[PDB]
């Protein structure tokens, strides 16, 4: 579940309507829960309200453990009741074993993305390159681990916003004592179920992402007019 | 003279008032004369009442995708709307 | 209610009882913290334990709260049962509403107020949102309404049935502050309304002209643009988008950047259609057929073939009526029976509202005319019904051409005078007011002074009211 | 101007068949159809009061009873040589196109002509001062003498 | 004081107007009430409102 409030709404609009004018892909989880529902949505509206002119582009890598209904073709499936949205054009699911296993598709992901970041095309003003930009906004152990596997590859170009869980431990702190001073004030409802042996793990991920400061980015909260979307990236 | 010249005063003053709604009121009044002279499959006229004959004719014998798109397209300048409305 | 949340909040046996915070937070007005501090984690939300809280928000008029609600998920038609209409318009319907209601039933009647009397009738004993939305803006709750109409599909079809209704509502003489604050309401949608056409028609004009024309499904069994004229929302109409698919619907094929008077030459010279010199913008056949098809020639026809019938009703009642019908009258009640059929089609094609305009009723009334001075005229070897026949087709012809100026108001500079020209009806009947009153008496007291018991009626009324009405136009009286 | 003679010729037309078709009986002149169809009720925007309708006022000697000379026809008579037309079908009648035109429709330019004023009166300096460009652009142009010598130029 | 704006509000003329029509209710048309009042034995009828 997630709170879709009018400034993150007026966000990810902007956002869509900046991947529609420059010809982005956009990566996603692509399950029918949360966030990725309301991109499916914005993706269906700008793509009715024109039409034409580069019809965008959303790719949804899942986990294939995860969906709930499965149909094994060659023969177009009819996918009704994690459940899959309706609207990312295109799906990329990862094959592994059983059912209850999160945290699989983030190594073909991020290997993507790292293939992408070394690959060549010169027509563009990036010197080549194809550039790559991360976002992040709320929280969660995989968006954590997708930032510092970001941050660990060349061109990462970490944007984080003002407001979540996470994005507000990140954005406030721009060694081991003020990670943790943030961890409990920011997230007051998940450090009890957390052992404090993968806390002191969170605490080399976090000192893994402000390693390079040069590589991340924040939208504030004075920024909050017009075309600050387009300022961050 | 004092009855006639009245007359004339409550002419002048009526014009003065009505103009600025008198072109509404034209305009508006445009909506039947182009739905009475669009709805029926009309000839000209004189020849009119053999076409009444073919109608004789009929007496002598007898959800939609697009709408929800160009709805859903509706909902985009709603929302454009609205945001002009929260941006004054 | 902050001090009463954090003495419910700090019990440490309800901190899993959200239920209980919210409708603390409920039943107080605070916004703000039930959003800051319980919809802020994403740790345990529903999505369809949602629905006593939103019944209460309805029935409590907390409009924010149910904009909470929506923006954390809820669907209305799966929440908005036939028991939830039922439960609204029964029990949480007021009763001077309802008493409002049934005076504008009586005595201001019309289509959709019979339908909505129709469905207010069948929920106090399937477009749900709609019916909401009805109640809500009867009941001029005036903020709830903006709610649920954010989140309609046919938008300005709710927008501009509701102006309609509160417009209705409005004019119930009793209770006149509900009228005011419905008058206020009314204008503020019908201004919605306007306002969200123009964009859908700023953006593209294609699909807005595809809004224009589409019924909802039986929203209220009418159409958007037929909503707008029923209202007599002639803002609406008379703004550049709506004017613009009129006026490419009047053209019809013809392209409207082409100058009129190609056009009417191009008319009166049949086989010129031919040419270069009429776009069809908006193989050769085809250029006959669309140009023969549009409403602007057909018209400009029918009005070339009036005037000819004029001269020939003309020629025939003065220089040719002898005691058998020649050959010109016989072709007059040719052309009569024409104009007979074009009036029985359209009092077919449009009932019993035919009777509505005065135009068709003195229309139907100078053709019975018509064929009372046809059966008057028949008796020859009687030169007195003969007379009295041409006498009935007199003015029987006052009234075929005075049908000439209503048939002209279509044009862009005859047009607006002419319909300027019914507004002038209250200073014509003060005048004559007052010119009879002093006529009378004038002519009483110059009658009565002058002369001796007149006893010949004929003889007082044209001394009374003859003469002093010819001394308006200058005459002195003798 | 041009509604006023809109509305003018429609109500003048009307009353001129009318009332030449309840007098008369098959005229065959068309002098003297024009005269008294169109003519004598524009006369009535001035004032005239339409004369033969009144049947005491009207006298046999400005007839024909068939046309020969200059004069009108007479109005078609009965068996007892009398007028057929009814006094209570042409005095009202002339009564309210006296009324319509003389009243109504000359007090209603009077209106419009008020109102036209009233609007164009701002931009009527603007519009003569760019008038103005014109005839020093032709009275500057030329190398001009006066006027009765140019010729010789 | 001729405080005619006093008057001209729609509160007074409201009273004002429900003192003219008497027992008869504000919101039934003219028309019906003067045809009741050529025709004497009409009253007894469903054309006006007693309100
Ligand atoms: O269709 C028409 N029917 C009659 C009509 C037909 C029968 C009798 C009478 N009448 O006596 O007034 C009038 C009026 C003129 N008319 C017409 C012609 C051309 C353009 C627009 C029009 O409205
Ligand atoms: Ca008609």
């Amino acid at each position: 579940n997630f709170a879709l409030k009018p400034r993150m709404r007026k966000i990810f609009s902007r956002l869509i309507y900046i991947a529609q004018s420059k010809g982005a892909w956009i990566l996603t989880g692509g399950t029918h829960y949360g966030l990725m529902k309301y991109i499916g949505e914005v993706v269906r509206d700008n793509t009715i309200s024109r039409n034409s002119e580069e019809n965008i582009v959303a790719i949804g890598i899942a986990a294939w453990g995860m969906v709930s209904n499965r149909d094994t073709l060659i023969d177009e499936g009819h996918f009704s009741a994690y459940i899959l949205d309706n609207n990312h054009t295109h799906l990329l699911l990862v094959d592994n074993g059983c059912h209850g296993h999160p945290t699989v598709e983030a190594k073909l992901r991020n290997q993507l993305e790292k293939y992408i970041s070394e690959r060549t095309s010169q027509d563009s003003n990036y010197g080549g390159k194809i550039p790559i930009v991360c976002f992040a906004q709320g929280g969660g152990r995989e968006t954590l681990k997708a930032i510092n596997t970001s941050v660990k590859s060349k061109i990462p170009c970490v944007v984080v916003e003002g407001s979540g869980q996470i994005a507000d431990v990140i954005a406030s702190l721009v060694t081991s004592s003020m990670v943790k001073e943030k961890l409990v004030r920011f997230l007051p409802r998940t450090v009890s179920r957390l052992p404090e042996e993968e806390i002191e793990s969170w605490i080399k991920w976090l000192k893994e992402i402000l390693e390079s400061s040069h590589l991340l980015t924040v939208i504030k909260m004075e920024e909050a007019g017009d075309e600050i979307v387009s300022n961050a990236i | 003279i004092l009855l006639v010249n009245l007359l004339v005063a409550m002419f002048g003053y009526t014009v003065g008032i009505v103009q600025e709604n008198n072109d509404q009121v034209w305009k508006f009044q445009r909506y039947f004369l182009v739905q009475e002279y669009c709805n029926r499959l009309n000839i000209p006229f004189p020849f009119v009442v053999f076409a009444y004959f073919y109608m004789v004719v009929k007496k002598c014998f007898k959800f939609r995708n697009e709408d929800n798109e160009t709805l859903a397209w509706e909902g985009v300048m709603k929302e454009n709307y609205l945001v002009k409305i929260n941006t004054k | 209610s902050y001090a009463l949340y954090k003495a419910f909040s700090t019990n440490e046996q309800d901190k899993d009882n959200w239920n209980g915070q919210l409708k603390l937070l409920l039943e107080w007005n605070q916004l703000d913290l039930a959003s800051d501090e319980i919809f802020t984690n994403d740790r345990r939300w529903e999505s369809a334990d949602l629905q006593e809280v939103m019944f209460t928000a309805l029935i409590k008029d907390r409009p924010k709260f149910v904009r909470l609600f929506l923006e954390n998920g809820l669907n209305l038609q799966k929440f908005l049962t036939n028991e939830v209409l039922t439960e609204l318009f029964s029990t949480h319907f007021s009763t001077l509403v309802y008493r409002n209601l049934q005076i504008a039933k009586n005595s201001y009647n019309d289509a959709l107020l019979t339908f909505v009397w129709k469905l207010v009738a069948n929920f106090r004993r399937r477009h749900p949102l709609q019916a909401l939305f009805i109640w809500a803006i009867l009941q001029n709750k005036k903020e709830l309404s903006k709610v649920i109409w954010e989140q309609t599909k046919g938008c300005t079809l709710a927008a501009l049935g509701a102006s309609k209704l509160l417009k209705t509502l409005a004019k119930v003489k009793n209770d006149i502050n509900a009228a005011g604050e419905s008058e206020e309401l009314a204008n503020e949608y019908e201004t919605r309304a306007v306002e969200l056409f123009t964009e859908c028609y700023s953006n593209d004009e294609d699909l807005a002209e595809q809004l224009l024309v589409y019924s909802c499904e039986a929203w209220g069994g009418s159409n958007c643009l037929e909503l707008a004229v029923e209202a007599t929302d002639q803002h609406f109409i008379a703004q550049p988008g709506v004017q613009n698919f009129l006026s490419k619907q009047w053209y019809g094929e013809i392209s409207r950047d082409t100058k009129n008077w190609k056009i009417i030459l191009c008319l009166f010279i049949i086989p010129l259609v031919g040419c270069g010199l009429v776009s069809f913008r908006k193989k050769l056949l085809w250029y006959y057929v669309a140009f023969f098809t549009s409403p602007f020639v057909v018209f400009s026809w029918n009005v070339v073939f009036y005037i000819a019938f004029l001269l020939l009703f003309a020629y025939v009642l003065l220089m040719d009526f002898h005691s058998v019908p020649h050959t010109p009258e016989l072709i007059l009640y040719a052309l009569v029976f024409v104009l007979f059929c074009d009036e029985v089609r359209q009092w077919y094609m449009n009932g019993v509202n035919y009777f509505t305009d005065l135009w068709n009723v003195m229309d139907t009334l100078g053709l019975f005319y018509f064929i009372a001075g046809i059966v008057f005229r028949l008796h020859s070897s009687n030169k007195s019904s003969l007379y009295s026949g041409r006498v009935i087709f007199c003015l029987d012809y006052i009234i075929f051409t005075l049908r000439l100026i209503h048939i002209f108001t279509v044009s862009r500079n005859l047009g607006p005078k002419i319909i300027m020209l019914q507004r002038m009806l209250i200073d014509v009947f003060f005048f004559l007011f007052l010119f009879a009153v002093w006529m009378v008496a004038f002519g009483v007291a110059r009658q009565g002074i002058l002369r001796q018991n007149e006893q010949r009626w004929r003889w007082i009324f044209r001394s009374v009211i003859y003469e002093p009405y010819l001394a308006m136009f200058g005459q002195v009286p003798s | 101007v041009f509604f006023f003679l809109f509305l003018f010729a429609v109500w003048m037309v009307a009353f001129g068949v009318a009332r030449q078709g309840i007098l008369r009986q098959n005229e065959q002149r068309w002098r003297w159809i024009f005269r008294s169809v169109i003519y004598e009720p524009y006369l009535a925007m001035f004032g005239q009061v339409p004369s033969d309708v009144d049947s005491t006022t009207y006298d046999f000697s400005h007839c024909t009873f068939s046309g020969n000379e200059s004069k009108p026809l007479c109005v078609e008579l009965d068996e007892h040589n009398l007028p057929r037309f009814p006094e209570w079908i042409t005095i009202p009648l002339v009564c309210i196109y006296m009324l319509s035109t003389n009243i109504l429709l000359v007090n209603l330019l009077v209106a419009m002509f008020g109102y036209t004023v009233g609007i164009v009166q701002e931009n009527n300096d603007q519009v003569w001062k760019f008038q103005r460009y014109f005839l020093v652009q032709e009275y500057c142009n030329r190398l001009n003498i006066p006027f009765p010598f140019v010729v010789f130029a």
